[PDB]
């Protein structure tokens, strides 16, 4: 059936601040994308540039 | 405050209002009428089906665009139930916004235009609209049923067959609202409304014409055997005579022999200890299966019987099983006790089934609708427990007599003719 | 008024339409609207404005056109298609009026 | 307002197979047939 | 119709069909870059050229 | 008389505690019918690894018969009063609830108080179970709407409780014990997590002297008074694409995080989702529907079927849709349906909301339609709110939603946030996380 | 056969032998045209009865033998045609199988005569029972017979398939004389007996069209 | 080697004569062949 | 596909513009000067590139 079908373990590639499965992963949402837009944002700069 | 007595009024039309404040923040009106694919014919089957889906369709004051819009405007529904011989038409909506409502509704029931090209792109819905009906199996042999159990009027199709699809006349449906939507066959039923709105409304808005327009040839019973052979590998079947007609002092009598046999489990994944057709089925028969007590009461006639859902190879036992419940049920196995259980579990079942919005208004709309009363709660509790248990005996008595018609669709590999029970 | 009445007669003929044997309403250059009013026509009369069209663009092709005797009067020209048309219009009018509430 | 929604594929057609999951459901009445503005066909 | 304007559009459609929903295998390498390289190389070495061929 | 005093006008619901902390609400009305029974505050959350599916086992041996009555007596005394007795299971919450005459109140009192507390669990009636079980699942296994949202729970919330299924695994249906079930009913059906509530023609005090006779003895301990406080459940933005080309139509659910049922913003989620609201291909409003989702669903025939959800549970929740494709429309589906997401963050309008308000108000009211929907709210009220919340108090919360409202709640939980993704079933036209990603920002 | 022909032996699986039931299907169609079919049990292929219901079929007439033409000998056609005004047709049907057979007549009819086309093609058997059979029109059946069977087996088709028929069953062929021998030693009681059989033995009816005016079985 | 074919899909003779020589002499045939139309009897 | 004027994806859009093209049949000698300019573009870049060659 499905009920027999459960989601593999992916702490081998989570970020820090989702890792622990009883903590929020939304309070440290900004921070995770802040970072990769933060990246985006220094190329778009860098390509104007 | 308090809680005030429902009103009726019969205008010079014939027309109905049946009318009742609850004090409900939710209203809900009905335009109860004589409708149906009883009074289709082999010219124009199927215009009773194309003409409940033809509700959102432009009117004499609203335009297919306006009804839809106006009405989701304020939060309210349009819906149309209908039988074989019973047209509804509701509109739910708050408290305030009741006259908006009502105009729709009054606009779609008294004065559709039906558009030749609105009506042509309407026809293939009902393609689509029996398909996911006919997605459960019953629709399949209750259809199948009428057909072998009568002759006309009631024999005919609820859902449009599919050779007519798509070739059903915009006059069809002008013609079929002209004969049978008329004053005297209607009733504007209305919960959480004062009676002087809605019978004010009734008269400043409906001019259809009067008397009874096109009747039913009155249902001839034939007694037939249709069988689907369709290898699916849950068998449904259907045995039923001649019940009772809705009004008859002999109805009551099959409703309660109905929940002496039994009529679905009262318990969630529940064994029915109460129900001899259950039990005495369980005793033949080792897989799961279900078997109830079937029974309709129409105008003119009726269908009382069992249908058995069983598995294929398990079919026989359960229908022949079955079968014999009845037969010592009509041989007096009914103790005066089971008659007075049947007689509670009645009365209950009844009781709840008005708890509902849909419920109340229709429990109302359908006896204003026929005898243009509503019968006092307490008195319906008089005129049922007044069955003797010699009248369900009795009611038994005319399964195993009357002409039988069976409607089975499955794998009928080992389901039983007709004559063979 | 009658002035503006006789002055749509010389229109319909120096226009000159009536010489392939065409409607009004045939000449109706196809958007939107015309395109939905076009599909709510008749049977009969859409297998009978589909024949007038090509006959037409025939005769277009042909640089001829159809006998005097069979051009279209000013009279006798049907509006076939306005009815439906006006219908299309005021139905889309209505939801672009609704639809800024 | 209420209700769910259903959809099959058409041409040909497009839960009942317990003693309890597939109980509840063996005519009582006869055959009632719902359409709705705004909310899905009901059958009984 | 067609609902967005992506999928519609004969001049965005050919770009999209090229350089937005094209299906490309999920696995191929640093090997198949080169196509686009070549591409690019090209618009440069016309702009480039253009550029000298004014003097 | 109009809407606005008919709101006030509905009998307010009276709430008792008794010594064991367990909770009595009832809404009295004029009805000789009654709806009464019992909603714990337990699921399969409270569940884990070796017992998870237990509480849905329970549900199964809840009235198969009691200790004071087998299950030959339990059927037949329940039947023969006309009595239905019905219940179920979700992720945070149990109930077991009886439809009968207001006359037998009491007795029904004691029938709830029975099968709560004095289940039999015979040794042989489980083995039944394990079949009829395994059986129900190999059936709801068919139900492509019902595997979908449990494969939603298993990647949103994955790798916590609430990524299990309310019914278990099949190892745990397979060898659960008698003892595993006892535990699971004395662990979680505890008075105070348990509230008694009725709705009919039922004088309260009554009603609480009855359950005062039937609902037992106190706690010893502070342990089993104290209500616990479940571990939080870590959301994912994450997808789970189960394919099979053979199945006729797919099936897509797509989520974003919920506030909880504390949140006031779980109003301005319901506004919001009323707006986009919901279709199939029987909505005789066909081409002219309001809602635009619906409306370009049908211009393009998108989708057999399409509904939002903004499902809550007591720290969490999901806000997101679901919607049945053919697999050439999936894609196109998709697209409109994130369109109109954006659009509630970007452009909604207080003409919108006006409807989308009434919409709201009419579906809250017809929630209340009957005895057993109004307990449902009630005992529902109470195990998630603390109290009644009266459609008059509802009224006044969603007739304050505007607009701007509506924009910032929704740019709030949707607006460039990673979602939770289900589709199963013929799904190749739908592909990429980081498109569907990317469909998350600007309108 | 032998140096090639082989395969598995014996009689294999065989055949639950066929049950009457009695049933009456219907169609509607909306066709303009209604084809219906009366039938009771006949008799089964090399039966005694089976040459007697073959005479009794072309007494009654099956299928006109002049193009374009009124059918004369067939009490059939000529019974119906003085009941109903419109263009018709109405024959004589007889199956005969290996342990059972079906016999009756088949009435292609317009829509609202359906039901006058019908009851008349039954009344023409009903009094072929009572005794309305001349010992001519059994002999000038039993002529028509004789030669429709003749001059079926003039094509490839019809010889190889008379043969292969008879050596399939009974493991012989039969003279052509001998099979003319054993059609007209039927009597003319033999054939009123025929009739008689249909108007008393159980119906079975199948009918597609527009059975707006078609009879039900319980009609006839 | 010879008779001729149709065609139709899924998913008028209405003169006593010209419609005549159908009513089923015997029953049903049913004949499909490698290089010939599908034969119905 | 039967042929390769259909199948082949050069010579497809060669058979969809200069071969199988529906085009009006009524439409006049003003409509060959686009034809015109193709042809005369064609000339243009050829008498061109030739005078540039010197
Ligand atoms: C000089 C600075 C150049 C910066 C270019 C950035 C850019 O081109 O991005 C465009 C665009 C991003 O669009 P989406 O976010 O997918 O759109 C979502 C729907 N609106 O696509 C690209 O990134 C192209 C560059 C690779
Ligand atoms: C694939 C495209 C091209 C290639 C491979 C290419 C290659 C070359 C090479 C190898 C040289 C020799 C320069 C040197 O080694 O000193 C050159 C010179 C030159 N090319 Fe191109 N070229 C390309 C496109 C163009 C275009 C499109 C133009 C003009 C429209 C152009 C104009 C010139 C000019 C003016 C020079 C002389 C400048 C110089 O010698 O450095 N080129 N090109
Ligand atoms: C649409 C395409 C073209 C147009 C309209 C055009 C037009 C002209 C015109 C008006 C002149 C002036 C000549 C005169 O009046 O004396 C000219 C000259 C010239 N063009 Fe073009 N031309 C085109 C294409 C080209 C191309 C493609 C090339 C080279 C690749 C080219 C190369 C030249 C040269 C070398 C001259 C100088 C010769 C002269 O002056 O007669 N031309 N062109």
């Amino acid at each position: 059936v499905h009920n027999d079908v459960t989601v593999p373990d992916f702490s081998a590639y989570r970020r820090e601040d989702v890792m622990d499965a009883t903590t929020s992963s939304q309070t440290s949402s900004e921070d995770r994308k802040g970072f990769s837009y933060l990246v985006t944002a220094t190329a778009c700069v860098a390509t104007a540039y | 405050p308090g809680a005030e007595d429902l009103e009726i009024t019969k205008l010079p039309n014939g027309l109905i209002i049946a009318s009742l404040e609850n004090f409900s923040p939710a209203s809900r009106i009905g335009v109860f009428i004589k409708a149906g694919s009883r009074y289709e014919t082999t010219a124009n089957l199927g215009t009773a089906h194309l003409l409940r889906l033809a509700s959102p369709l432009t009117t004499k004051g609203a335009s297919s665009f306006r009804i839809t819009r106006g009405i989701e405007a304020v939060g309210g529904s349009l819906s149309v139930y209908s039988t074989r011989e019973k047209m509804t038409y509701c509109v739910e909506c708050l408290r305030d916004h009741v006259d908006t409502v009502m105009e729709y509704l009054l606009n779609v029931t008294t004065a559709p235009e039906f558009r030749p090209w609105e009506v042509t792109d309407l026809q293939p819905q009902l393609k689509v609209d029996k398909a996911v009906a006919f997605q459960s199996p019953q629709v399949g042999v209750l259809e199948n049923l009428h057909a072998a159990a009568y002759k006309t009027a009631l024999a005919n199709p609820l859902y449009c067959p599919d050779y007519r699809i798509g070739k059903i006349t915009s006059e069809q449906l002008h013609h079929f609202v002209q004969n049978n939507f008329t004053s005297a066959r209607m009733a504007l039923v209305g919960i959480g409304v004062k009676h002087s709105d809605l019978k004010q409304v009734a008269e400043q808005f409906l001019n259809i014409r009067s008397g009874a327009g096109t009747s039913s040839a009155k249902a001839t019973y034939w007694g037939g055997e249709i069988r689907e052979q369709n290898g699916h590998s849950l068998v449904h079947a259907a045995v039923v005579t001649e019940g009772a007609a809705v009004g008859s002092a002999e109805a009551n009598a099959f409703s309660v022999l109905q929940h002496v046999l039994g009529a679905g489990p009262l318990i969630k994944r529940g064994s029915s200890v109460t129900s001899k057709l259950y039990q005495g089925v369980a005793k033949a028969t080792t897989q799961p299966f279900d078997a109830s007590a079937f029974n309709v009461n129409y105008s003119d006639s009726g269908l009382f019987g069992f249908y058995t859902i069983s598995q294929a190879a398990h079919a026989g036992e359960v229908i022949r099983a079955a079968m014999n419940q009845l037969k010592a049920a009509a041989q007096g196995g009914v103790t005066e006790e089971d008659v007075t259980k049947a007689k509670n579990q009645l009365k209950a079942t009844y009781l709840m089934s008005v708890e509902t919005a849909q419920g109340l208004l229709n429990e109302i709309g359908s006896e204003a609708l026929l005898s243009g009363t509503h019968t006092a709660p307490s008195v319906v509790a008089q005129k049922i427990d007044s069955v003797t248990s010699a009248d369900v005996v009795n009611a038994a008595k005319k399964f195993v007599s009357g002409k039988k018609s069976m409607a089975a669709s499955g794998d009928l590999g080992s389901t039983p003719f007709l004559d063979e029970l | 008024g009658r002035l503006m009445d006789r002055i749509r007669k010389w229109y319909y003929n120096a226009a000159g339409f009536n010489k392939y044997g065409l409607m009004r309403d045939d000449t109706l250059y196809e958007d939107d609207d015309v395109k939905e009013a076009l599909k709510r026509l008749p049977e009969d009369l859409y297998n009978e404005r589909m024949f007038r069209i090509k006959r037409a663009l025939d005769l277009s092709l042909k640089h001829r056109i159809l006998p005097k005797e069979q051009w279209v009067k000013y009279e006798e020209d049907k509006p076939y298609l306005e009815p439906y048309l006006k219908e299309v219009i005021r139905e889309r009018l209505e939801r672009e009026a609704w639809n800024k509430k | 307002x209420x209700x769910x929604x259903x959809x099959x594929x058409x041409x040909x057609x497009x839960p009942l197979l317990c003693r309890e999951s597939m109980s509840g459901r063996s005519a009582r009445r006869d055959l009632v047939a719902g359409i709705s503005l705004n909310a899905p066909a009901s059958v009984r | 119709m067609a609902p967005n304007i992506r999928k519609s559009h004969p001049l965005l459609k050919m770009i999209n069909n090229s350089l937005i929903d094209l299906p490309a295998p999920s696995n191929i390498s640093a090997w198949w870059n080169f196509g686009s390289l070549l591409a690019v190389c090209l618009m440069t070495q016309i702009l480039t050229g253009l550029l000298l061929a004014m003097h | 008389a109009t809407y606005a005093q008919t709101l006030q006008n509905i009998p307010e619901t009276n709430v008792t505690t008794l010594d064991n902390g367990l909770r009595v609400a009832s809404e009295e009305s004029s009805q000789p019918t009654c709806t009464v029974g019992v909603w714990i505050g337990a699921g399969s959350r409270y569940e884990n690894e070796k017992n998870n599916g237990a509480g849905y086992f329970v549900e199964h041996l809840a009235f198969k018969g009691t200790k004071k009555r087998p299950c030959a007596a339990f059927e037949k005394e329940v039947e023969s009063m006309g009595a239905h007795f019905n219940g179920y299971t979700s992720r945070e919450q149990t109930a077991f609830y009886i439809k009968a005459l207001s006359k037998d109140m009491p007795k029904v009192v004691e029938l709830l108080a029975d099968v709560v507390q004095n289940c039999a669990l015979e040794e042989s009636q489980i083995e039944k179970e394990r079949g009829v079980i395994l059986q129900e699942l190999k059936e709801m296994d068919n139900d492509m709407t019902n595997v979908t949202f449990d494969y939603l729970h298993a990647t949103a919330f994955q790798g916590t409780a609430l990524a299990r299924t309310v019914e278990g695994t099949t190892e745990n249906i397979k060898h659960l014990t008698r003892a595993d079930l006892a535990s699971y009913i004395d662990t979680h059906f505890k008075a105070p997590r348990m509230v008694l509530a009725a709705a009919g023609g039922i004088s309260h005090k009554e009603l609480v002297d009855a359950a005062r006779q039937h609902f037992s003895g106190v706690s010893f301990t502070y342990k089993e008074d104290a209500v616990p406080i479940l571990p939080r459940c870590r959301f994912t933005g994450s997808e789970i694409r189960a394919r099979d080309d053979a199945l006729p139509v797919a099936h897509v659910a797509l989520a974003v995080e919920g506030p909880g049922w504390a949140d006031p913003d779980n109003v301005v989620l319901h506004v919001a989702n009323a707006i986009i609201g919901r279709y199939d291909r029987t909505f005789g409003g066909g081409k002219h529907l309001s809602s635009r989702l619906a409306a370009l669903a049908v211009e393009h025939k998108l989708c057999h079927s399409f509904q939002t959800f903004n499902t809550s549970y007591s720290d969490t929740g999901l806000f997101g849709f679901h919607f049945v494709a053919d697999p050439l429309s999936i894609d196109d589906m998709m697209f409109c349906a994130q369109g109109e997401w954006m659009r509630l963050c970007t452009s909604t309008t207080e003409s919108e909301v006006k409807r989308a308000k009434n919409h709201l108000r009419s579906a809250m009211v017809a929630q209340l339609d009957g005895t057993t929907p109004v307990c449902e709210t009630i005992g529902s009220h109470l195990l998630n709110y603390g109290r009644r919340i009266s459609l008059e108090e509802w009224d006044s919360r969603i007739s304050a939603v505007d607009a701007r409202m509506v924009r910032d709640v929704c740019s709030k939980y949707i607006y460039d946030k990673c979602p939770a993704l289900a589709a199963v079933g013929p799904i190749e036209q739908l592909l990429d996380y980081n498109r569907i990603r990317s469909g998350m920002y600007w309108i």
